[PDB]
């Protein structure tokens, strides 16, 4: 149960042990009374069971000047944390068990334990397995892809024949916001995630041209004025003469409790925007 | 006024609560509002910061287990005119002119930020911006060492001043660093 | 009615070609004056013609690679020309057709071997995205646009590195927007071929080799042949499967194996049989055993 | 049966029409069946060959004004079963394996192909395929120095005799090579 969840964290402390085995075999007797406890309290248990199995994999990775094994411990776990993940995939739960496959993405990336980012790379499938065709609520789909965008801007990890499938697949994810300023934000970091790159903001400007709320996309163009910045200083015309379109369009719109604080930001980003 | 911020509890999902310094530092009733960025995941969570005091707003973290909590607010008393927000859309976390151009946009003045379970606050464009850390210890991509900090701050008129408490180990080192808000 | 000028134009596509491509601009020019000062349907009838009389006065200025110098400028020249009477056919109600005509100047960009037309190819490419997308729903003339862009970037060898990755996707976002499966995985089935003989210029006229995502589209071939809710043809998928698996195994595709094969081979001895008795079946089966002799087994 | 077969005219989108000593050599009545592979744009590309003959069937390809061809059709005189299409739906033009296991997809024994614009045709896997080129010496992006050539075929029984008239330059280079239907 929920509050027997926070006894699991209690479980998890009270009863861990120094050795990560012996600490293992009483997490699988976390699986043996415990973890055998049924659907909600398995989907109770085992998610701080892996976090336990997280900080056994931390526990092993603080084993890793003491033992050999840690990295196959971390994988002994990390099947067995996988399909633990799995048991909450047959637990009716997809969503949650994307962030701890997403932290299990991370597991597999801040540890580096053997073969690890395939499986993390098939956790990304995973991922992509409990993400891409079971939400349809946007918001839902947003933070979760976008997240899933910032950890794949943390997705470094990948070399540069590795990134660009997901990196495509999660601007492939990105399409799949049925509002394009969800889409556009996602994307303009998608043009983030490469890190050619201003052409994605052109097509955010392309989605800053598909928009329904008209100050929104100049917000959103705002927010072009915010992403031209960046990828530039690390495409040498577009802000001035933008800046006279907020010359221009946020005069022309609603001179409204947004806008005119869109007038207060223009105007303080006219202090900004003068690098001075 | 005495007003304790906090965030990123992860009650129970990261860790457990407070430090001992901490809760011994931090008694009921002497709070006049909390504000908690996100991360509590329970509801115990707003009880125990709600025997603190009654003034106790939340908005919506990633973790949350709540729907309820509205992601923006702009709230306002006294000179000081605030949003809350958690911080799990701030793609990355660390940007110089993010937060210059965020403020503008609604027009405050004093930012409070999280998600990111590091200390970090300075000046910048006439307005100050504070980046707590994680106050039970979560961890972070970023950030491996993680230490727990807790800061309570007072306004009075225009003008702030903050108490950091560092416990980096298991001493309270204090820090303070003057604003005066324009 | 405004069909005459075709042939009436064909003729004087031979016509024009006697003289020097200037003056066969010019009277192209003044014929865009006389006559293709014609209409909105009537320039639908001389302007292409006048395009492939441009495309062949692109050829006359590869014609004379050696009889003029500025022939890639007059290519140049008329490119821009074409592009901008592709937009006056753009303007013309057309923009299905005349993204051929921009896959053709995008064809006869990279066929002519000039300067600075591959970009504008991708601006054509981009005008192929324009021409293509939002102007079309009908799933049969969606895939035959979309593939025979897909059948353009096979030949899309031209574009280099940073044009060939994103137009690898950018169709494969098209690929996948059908609203029917069958044809859309056939598009991504299609987009296989893409990943393994994507050719691009910095490679020294050599292709990309780009093996660790093929298989994978093979599995998304077999996601799409999950979705289809058609199981006839969802086997004649997995035959196309089969097909596939005949196909990239058998043209130096070391990513797929013998293994799968023999399951694939040997779940049709179910899977083909689960199917309704009937004129498709047995020549599936007929297929099979025939691929039985293609397997040297039969 | 004397059929002649053709494909790609392209009237008038690429190519005008026959060669002078193809329509010599093409004259209307002596054949049975015509079928045209795609590629006519027009309605007088069909009247021109239904001066030919009465048989004249045509199915869609990619240049085609017209709507009402369909793709793939089974016909079948005597002893022989053919399917007809254009040649734009294959992706790429020139796989070994693609036409010897297309054919068994439907049961048929001789194929006729398109669009592809150079001539090519041998036998493989007892099935005997014929791709004839453009007739009207329309241009592909793989063939630049394009050769017009028809082809004029004869089917008595299982057992069929070919007539490529090669108009390499402009001279007829006939050529022939031998072929039983098992």
């Amino acid at each position: 149960f929920a509050d027997e969840q926070s006894l699991v964290g209690r479980f998890i402390h009270l009863l861990r042990s120094d050795d990560p085995d012996q600490q293992y075999l009483i997490l699988n007797t976390a699986r043996k009374h415990f973890g055998a406890g049924g659907n909600q309290r398995i989907r109770f248990t085992l998610p701080p069971l892996v976090f336990a199995a997280y900080q056994l994999a931390f526990r092993y990775k603080e084993n890793s000047q003491m033992d050999d094994k840690w990295e196959k411990k971390c994988q002994k776990i990390f099947s067995f944390a996988h399909q633990t993940i799995s048991a909450l995939i047959k637990a009716e739960l997809a969503e949650l068990p994307l962030r701890l496959f997403l932290q299990g993405a991370l597991a597999a990336g801040e540890i580096g334990f053997e073969n690890h980012e395939t499986v993390a790379y098939e956790f990304m499938s995973q991922a992509f397995s409990l993400y891409e065709d079971e939400i349809s609520d946007s918001k839902a789909q947003l933070a979760a892809i976008t997240l899933i965008i910032g950890t794949f801007e943390r997705m470094k990890c990948f070399s540069e024949e590795n990134h660009e499938p997901l990196r495509t697949q999660c601007a492939l994810a990105a399409s799949k916001l049925l509002k394009k300023p969800d889409q556009g934000r996602a994307v303009s970091t998608c043009a983030h995630l490469f890190w050619r790159v201003m052409e994605c903001l052109k097509k955010a400007l392309k989605i800053a041209n598909q928009c329904m709320d008209p100050s929104l996309q100049v917000q959103l163009f705002i927010e072009i004025l915010n992403r031209y910045i960046y990828f530039y200083e690390k495409t040498i015309q577009v802000l001035n003469q933008l800046i006279q379109k907020i010359r221009e369009d946020l005069p022309n719109l609603e001179s409204s409790e947004e806008t005119e604080q869109i007038n207060k930001h223009f105007h303080n980003t006219l202090e900004h925007l003068r690098s001075r | 006024m005495l007003v304790l911020v906090l965030g990123d509890l992860h009650i129970p999902h990261r860790c457990n609560s407070l430090p001992a310094k901490f809760k011994k530092l931090l008694v009921p009733g002497k709070i006049q509002h909390i504000l908690c960025t996100g991360n509590l995941c329970t509801k115990e969570s707003y009880d125990y910061l709600k025997t603190l005091a009654g003034d106790v707003h939340i908005v919506r973290g990633d973790f949350d287990e709540n729907l309820n909590y509205p992601e923006q607010k702009v709230v306002t008393v006294g000179q000081f005119k605030i949003g809350l927000i958690h911080g799990h859309q701030v793609i990355p976390w660390g940007d110089m002119a993010s937060l210059a151009l965020l403020q503008r946009q609604f027009d405050v003045d004093i930012l409070i930020s999280g998600h990111t379970h590091k200390f970090e606050a300075f000046e910048h464009e006439n307005k100050f911006y504070i980046n707590p850390g994680s106050a039970t210890g979560a961890y972070n991509a970023l950030e491996t060492n993680i230490i727990p900090s807790f800061v309570l701050m007072d306004i009075q008129a225009s003008t702030v001043v903050t108490y950091v408490y560092q416990l980096i180990g298991d001493d309270v080192k204090v820090e303070r660093i003057e604003y005066k808000k324009s």
